[PDB]
Order: structure tokens, then sequence, then C-alpha cells
RNA sequence: UUGACCUCAAAUCAGGUAGGAGUACCCGCUGAACUUAAGCAUAUCAAUAAGCGGAGGAAAAGAAACCAACCGGGAUUGCCUUAGUAACGGCGAGUGAAGCGGCAAAAGCUCAAAUUUGAAAUCUGGUACCUUCGGUGCCCGAGUUGUAAUUUGGAGAGGGCA
RNA sequence: UCUUUGUAAAGUGCCUUCGAAGAGUCGAGUUGUUUGGGAAUGCAGCUCUAAGUGGGUGGUAAAUUCCAUCUAAAGCUAAAU
């Protein structure tokens, strides 16, 4: 009976889902999360829905 | 549930009933309901009358 | 019997429109039937009366309603009781009078 | 034992309640098991909501009496008005509850309309016909929503005639608090002379 | 976290702050609120005066829906009806059109008079309400009546 | 009807003539064994009423069983413990008289299955009962879908186990607010309102 | 003495059934003390451990001799809450539920007490056959001190009209 | 798939007369135990021991009016747990 899960207000996850949607965006964060976007054009990246 | 309403005209009531508490009111049911009663002899006796091992009354 | 419309007071409540719901069948319990009586008047026929019964009808005959009506609480459980039972009892007195 | 200025804290630990101890790991579990259970009875009764018709009730004590929530089962006379008897309304779907009493005309007339456009709404299969698949629909209760009854328009004309609403309260107040009290008053001179 | 406490800085030292003289014991003073009269009268006394005794009546078997009542003030009255039409109410402040307000479906019992509501006349359908309240009401221009 | 005279004549218990079938009842009840098989139920409309019905497989068993308070058994009465569980004496069994006596019974015909018991009589010494019975394999009980459920196996032992008329009374099976702590199981009550629940989420 | 009946027995009579195990959970009985109260006796630990009896896949409970006091809910169970509250308590240490509400699941019912009385309509068993968890004939038996049909309070029964 | 049986079985409308409903039990006193249950919550022993518009309950003992709500002293029953 140690505690397991933490409960976390919902509308401050919200606003943790919104900050990482706006990083998603941004050029350097991207890069200093390491994921080899530089052969990308640009971010945020958007193909069309035949994918 | 004949002497009840009175379509009995005649009725039978053995002494050897043995739980005596089954028939002890027959008599005065009958005696309140203006019938004819006998207090006879022998269930065995009502039995064999209808055919059965005890009756206890007829 | 409709409440006042008010929060407060003795009929206090919202005034509704009532329709008086019809009557069940376990609300006609303690009803007395013609053949509960017959059957409990033919059992008393051969039955006869309890020994504190006696005491009682020989208390309402010399000492008087009032002190039957204290033995038979004593008897019964309760108050009401005692005085149903007492009054049961006048009721053998005057029918042994009357007939 | 007793220490620094802080409440009077009443843990009530001191048997053995650590054998008696609930940790629901398996609310997850036990909420698939549900959604499971509620999707092979469906299937079972395919055709059937999963649920039965309940009836408009108003809710017992004077905290919740002005709300309007879901019975147990439509009244006798619910079901006698709404033209149907108790036992075919048991198999066709609607939940009869013998032992409510309606003494209210308003939660009468709701629960027989509610009847009604049940009866309407639903198609019962003959028992030796074509069976007409029907497309079956799991939720009564979402189906025929319990609406909460308006009482009156939202703007209406002022009526004051002067009353103050206060002093009516005190003196029906006070009325209960003294009605016993005078009717002896009145026995007592009555009953003098 | 562990990593955080403070008996991760303890370790290495002998008593863990728990002093070398008064050691930590298991339980010198009692256990729970044990010696409230005796040895702790002094901290009883202190922070929690009145603890000890009786004082009203009794009563068996207390509903607490009998007494559910929530109060309302007037400050708080006109947050009762819909934002959109508080505009437009106060702008069409008149009689033969006042907004009626349900307090009792908006979940009061009692409607208090905290003060200065606008002159605009409303109805406050109420089922209690006090003296002020009623009077603040009126010399509004509005009416209460009382509901159940 | 003669069940209803008999219901009415049995409640005249101190009349004189129920007075002396109880005398010479009682003294044939304790001249036999203390648990003896009878023939029929010495209360016909009592053991229909409580279930019995005139066919094979359903027995009628009459048992006695001692009155009184239950003596703590104890060697010379040491408790060993508080002044409270001092008492020897004045304790009482927390099981009626009539669960104890079904329970004998369904203990002699371990095979049969006790439907109920009925007081019959009673002395300073000894009460009497006579306890309704069925049994679960004749085939007229198997068969004939009125009984079945004796025949299930969820009802061995019911006088055992409390599920007879006095078992539910004695464990207090009944609704109202004055069945509170005994109305689904009192050990069950105590454990649900004695164990501590806590979600994933803690409240 | 033509034979019954009742009660009580005996059979290596015909066919069955119970016992023991496991016992996490469940239904009861029985039942402590350590411990806490900074001592201790009521209290607490605890209606717990130990002991005993009895089940199942769940058990128990269960269709109100309920809750309520409302504009009334409507079998039982469980969850969130009520609530560490009303209340109990050397009113000390401590203990301590329930109604309403929101949910999960929802399912209802049958006996006794009634004359079939124009027909004991009921049922075990033996025997025979068959399509054998059984069905159908005959025969004893049980049963009128009551087995079938009908009724269970929500009703229902009887008799008329439709 | 054969199996019509069966002027067989069940439900509804109007009216009339009825409408049986569980006893050493309810209940009362007292004793012990138990409960949050407090002039006594349940259970058990013992004593007394009913009634039929009766009985129970309505969390302060009692006597007088009412009112409200159920209908014990018999029984079965899946699911959520």
């Amino acid at each position: 009976w140690r505690k397991w899960n933490v409960k976390v207000n919902h509308n401050e996850k919200r606003y943790a889902t919104a900050s990482a949607i706006a990083a998603t965006a941004v050029a350097s964060l991207v890069l200093a999360r390491g994921h080899r976007v530089e052969k990308i054009p640009e971010i945020p990246l958007v193909v069309s829905t035949d994918l | 549930a004949l002497i009840e309403n009175k379509k009995a005209k005649l009725v039978l009531i053995a002494n050897d009933v043995d739980p005596i508490e089954l028939v002890v009111f027959l008599p005065a049911l009958c005696k309140k309901m203006g019938v004819p009663y006998a207090i006879v002899k022998g269930k065995a006796r009502l039995g064999t009358l209808v055919n059965q091992k005890t009756s206890a009354v007829a | 019997t409709v409440k006042t419309g008010i929060a407060i007071g003795l009929n206090k409540g919202k005034k509704v429109t009532s329709m008086t719901p019809a009557p069940k069948i376990s609300y006609k319990k303690g009803a007395a039937s013609n053949r509960t009586k017959f059957v409990r008047s033919l059992v008393r026929e051969i039955a006869g009366l309890s020994p504190y019964e006696r005491r009682l009808i020989d208390l309402i005959r010399n000492s008087g309603e009032k002190r039957a009506r204290k033995v038979a609480k004593k008897r019964l459980g309760s108050f009401t009781r005692a005085k149903a039972k007492v009054e049961e009892m006048n009721n053998i007195i005057a029918a042994s009078r009357r007939h | 034992a007793i220490s620094k200025n802080l409440p009077i804290l009443k843990n009530h630990f001191r048997k053995h309640w650590q054998e008696r101890v609930k940790v629901h790991f398996d609310q997850a579990g036990k909420k698939v098991s549900r959604r499971n259970a509620r999707a092979t009875r469906a299937a079972k009764i395919a055709p059937r909501p999963l649920d039965l018709l309940r009836p408009v009730v108003r809710a017992p004590t004077v905290k919740y009496n002005r709300k309007v929530r879901a019975g147990r089962g439509f009244t006798l006379a619910e079901v006698k008005a709404a033209g149907l008897t108790a036992a075919y309304a048991r198999t066709i779907g609607i939940a009869v509850d013998h032992r409510r009493q309606n003494r209210n005309q308003e939660i009468f007339d709701a629960n027989v309309q509610r009847l009604k456009e049940y009866q309407s709404k639903i198609i019962v299969f003959p028992r030796n016909g074509k069976a007409p698949e029907a497309e079956q629909v799991l939720s009564a209760a979402a189906t025929f929503p319990i609406a909460q009854p308006a009482t009156d328009v939202e703007a209406r004309a002022v009526q004051d005639n002067g009353e103050s609403a206060f002093r009516t309260l005190r003196l029906a107040r006070s009325e209960k608090k003294f009605r016993g009290i005078r009717e002896k008053r009145a026995r007592e001179k009555a009953e003098a002379e | 976290p562990s990593r955080f406490t403070k008996t991760r800085k303890h370790r290495g030292h002998v008593s863990a702050g728990k002093g070398r003289i008064g050691k930590h014991r298991k339980h010198p003073g009692g256990r729970g609120m044990a010696g409230g009269q005796h040895h702790h009268r002094i901290n009883m006394d202190k922070y929690h005066p009145g603890y000890f005794g009786k004082v009203g009546m009794r009563y068996f078997h207390k509903q607490q829906a009998h007494f559910w009542k929530p109060v309302l003030n007037l400050d708080k009255l006109w947050t009762l009806i819909p934002e959109d039409k508080r505009d437009q109410y106060l702008k069409s402040a008149s009689k033969e059109t006042a907004p009626v307000i349900d307090t009792l479906a908006a979940g009061y019992g009692k409607i208090l008079g905290k003060g200065r509501i606008p002159n605009v006349p409303v109805i406050v359908k109420a089922r209690f309400v006090s003296k002020l309240a009623e009077e603040k009401i009126r010399a509004a221009g509005g009416v209460v009546e009382l509901i159940a | 009807g003669a069940y209803k005279y008999l219901e009415e004549l049995q409640r005249k218990k101190q009349s004189d003539v129920l007075r002396f079938l109880q005398r010479v009842r009682v003294w044939e009840y304790r001249q036999k064994n203390v648990i003896h098989r009878a023939a029929r139920p010495t209360r016909p409309d009592k053991a229909r009423r409580l279930g019995y019905k005139a066919k094979q497989g359903f027995v009628i068993y009459r048992v006695r069983v001692r009155r009184g308070n239950r003596k703590r058994p104890v060697p010379k009465g040491a408790t060993y413990g508080k002044p409270t569980n001092q008492g020897v004496n004045e304790l009482k069994y927390q099981r009626s008289l009539r669960a104890t006596a079904e329970e004998r019974v369904g203990r002699r015909a371990a095979n049969l299955r006790v439907l109920n018991s009925y007081w019959v009589n009673q002395d300073s010494t000894y009460k009497y009962f006579e306890v309704i019975l069925v049994d679960p394999q004749h085939k007229a009980i198997r068969r004939d879908a009125r009984y079945n459920w004796i025949c299930d196996p969820v009802h061995k032992h019911r006088e055992a186990r409390g599920l007879t008329a006095t078992g539910k009374k004695s464990r207090g099976i009944n609704k109202g607010h004055k069945f509170n702590n005994t109305k689904a199981g009192r050990r069950k009550t105590w454990k649900r309102q004695n164990t501590l629940s806590l979600w994933r989420y803690r409240k």
C-alpha cells in the first residue's frame, strides 16, 4: 500500500501537454533532444493525408 | 368444510385420534351447525369404510 | 391536508395536487373476517378461560376495574393490552349476565 | 505524546488494520472486466437495450426534493394508465415497482408519458414472425433521459402586496410553536363554565 | 524522494539528530493523548482550551439533511442568473419583466442581506429570507416570494 | 378446514384441555428417548405451515434439550483474566434452544436436511421441539419442483450454518434501524467497516 | 378365532445417503491476554488470535413487520460520500454507524391459512417394454391426521354482464 | 423435421359478495453479553404471556389523543462483491 500512482491536476497535465506541443515546433529544442532533423526542410513538419 | 355450511346429514367421529386436537372441536362445531354427530369407535373401522387404513372422520 | 407552500409551519411543504392512491390490501390486515370470528368463537366454546383470566373476572367482580387493569398490566405486557383484556373480560361478564 | 500547537488528530489505527487493507490495484482490470461483461451480455440479448426503463421520481428529503431522479420501477397505477399489464410490461422491458405509490399528479403524468413514448419508440418482435432485425440501441437510460421539470419562466411581472416574506415565516413558525398551548387554553376556557 | 531527506545527511553522525543525552526512546510521554490532564495539561490548556468536558444537549439520530440550508447573500445573488442575460436585465431594469431567481434550484436555502444590490427589480424565489434581505430586495423594487 | 381450528386451539395454551394434554405429552416425551423419530407431527397444522408436506421423504424428529444458561466450561471457575471475564454462572448461550435441538437432530440424521423445527412442550429441565427434515435423495423430493432447492448442495447443514428460521433470528438477520450491526452478517459488516480501502490515485 | 389399525422393533432384506480432506475467501458458535490508558480494575486491544461446527464457486443477504417526515423513496450487495460525523466513553485513553445523494449490478417471487368432493385429479418403488439425466403400461405401496390443480396481500376467490 | 391439439391453458373491461394471511409468538419484566444505540441496539436464559381497523416501527422513560409507514413469528432467488 505504498503510493504508486500520483494524482495530477487535469489543467496542469494539459498545460504540460500544450508546452510539449509548442516545443515540438521549436527547432533548437528538437536538436537539443537529439532528433536528427537537420536535413528536414522545416519543422513543425506536415504531410498529406496520403500518409 | 361440509359442516361449516351444513351440507352434512350425519358425521361420525373416531375416538382413536392420536393428536386429539384434530377432532376436539368436531362435536362443538357439529352442535353449532346443528348436524347429528356420533363419536364412533375405531378410526380403523372408518378407514376400512372408505377403503383406507385410517380416516378418523366419516 | 394540503401543504401551505411555505418551508415553515405546521403544514410546511410544496403545494401540489394530490390523487389519494388506491389503498393497498396490505392495509386491510387487522380487519376481522367472518371465517375467523366463527372459528375463534367455536374454539372458545371448547377451550375455556385461563387462570389469570378467571382471576381478572373475579377482580372485576369484587375489587374493581382499576385493580383488574393493574393486575392485567402485570400479567400481560403493556398498559394498552391490560385495558383491552379488561374490556374483553367485561364483555364476558356482560354476556354471562345477559344469557 | 502531546506536542506543539497542532490539531487533535483521531487516527483509528490501533487494531490489526494492516490485515484489512484493500488496495485497488484491480481498478483498471475491473473496469475492463465490467466493459467486457456489458459487451458479452449485450451480444447475448443482442436486440435488447441492456437495461430497463426506469421512472421519473422525486428525491425524498428536504435536501434533495428539488431534484428529480430515476426510480426503481413504474407503479401499477402508472402501467394501467399507460394501458398495459404489469406482467407484460416486465416481459417487454419496463421496470415495474409494486410498492411505490403515486400521490402526485405531475409525477403520474410524467411517468405515463415516459411509458407512452417508450411504447411508441420500441418495436416488439412477434413470437413466431419474421424477426425484423432492428439495430439494437444499448441504453434505455440515454434514449429516455431524465429531464428536470422547469417550474416558471425566466422573466415575469413583479407582484408586491406587503408581507415582507419574513413576518410570514416568523408567524408561521410561531403558530406551529404555540398551537398546542392555544388549543389547551381554548379547552380550559370552554370547560370552565 | 528518499535522496532529499535528512536521514541521508545524518549518515555518519552517531545519534541521527536525536541527541546524545536524551536519546530517541520509544514513548517517553505516553501514547496518543496520554496524560492530557496530568503532564500534558500545560499543552492542553495553552493550545486547546475547552478540550475536556461536555456542554450542550444531546441529539440522538441527528440527520444533516434536516439542517441542509446553504445561505446566499445579496451581493452573490445576481450571479445566479445566466451571465449573458445579466447585462440585458440590468439595462432593462423595470417591473413587469423582472427576472425570477430560484435560489432553491441554485442550491441555497436562505437569503441573507450582505448588501448593495442595484436598484433594479428582481423576483427572489426563496424558502427562507433574512429580514434585511427582504428589506433590501423591496428597496431595490423587487419582491421575495417564499417557496418550498 | 381443520387447520384453522387447530391453530386457534393451539394458541389457547393455558386452557384446561391444553394444560392436560401438555402434562400427559411432556411425561410421554420425557419417558421416550432424548432424540427420537416421531411417526407424525403432533402439530399437523404447524408442521404444514412451517413447510412440511405429508409425502414420502418428509421426516419429523422429536428432540428435547436441557434448559437454562450456559455454564462457562472452566475448572473451578478460574478464568485467568480480567474481572469483566471473571463471570462463569449467569452467562447466556447466543443461539436458541431450538437451534441447539435442530443441530443435534441434523447430526443424528445427517442424510436429511432440516427444513425447520417448532416448539411442542417444555418443563423445568427440558424444552421439547419437533424438527421437520427432508430427504434430499428421495426421488419424490428430487423431482416435484416444489422441493429441489433442499437437494441442491448449497443447503447442506442449514441448521449448522444458521440458515433456518431460528438461525436467522439468532444471527440478527432482519431489515431495520435496529439491526445495523447484524443485517448482512455481523462479521462481514465488521470487516467492511474496519477495512482501509486505498485507491490507485489516493484521495 | 376371517383380519385390520396404531406404536415399536429385526433382518448380510431392496436401493441410497452421512462421515474424512482442503479450509485463501464465506456462514455461525466459542473466546483471550499481551498492548493502550505513561500506574490500574470499566474501557481498549476485540465482538480479534487460538478452539469448534458447516458450505460454495462464490458464500451470505435479498424482494420491506425497510427508509423516511419529503413535492416522499422502494429487494439485497458493493464503491464514492455521509464521516472521524450523530452517538458511546474512569465523557479519560479511546471508539463510532446509518438515512438521503452519485454510481456498479439490477429480477423477481412461493408456501401455510379455501371442499376436487360429479369421483387422490398426486407421488416412491417392483415388474415389463422403449428412442434410457428419462418415457409409457400393470401391480403393490405412501397418502384423506391431505398428495395434485387454483390463491400469496403487488393481491386474490366466488357469481353474473361483455 | 414431423407433431392440432384443445368447445385445452393464460391475460384484460364492468358490477356484487367475500377476502382465510404463520403463538410459549409478538410484547413486558429481569439477568448476562453485545452495540455508536444513550430509562436499555441486537442476541440469549428465566418468569409472565396476548390481539384482530390487530401488530411492529417512527433512536428520551410514561399516560392521553392522532398521524405516517410497513405486515413478523414460514420459504426460494442470478449480477455487481
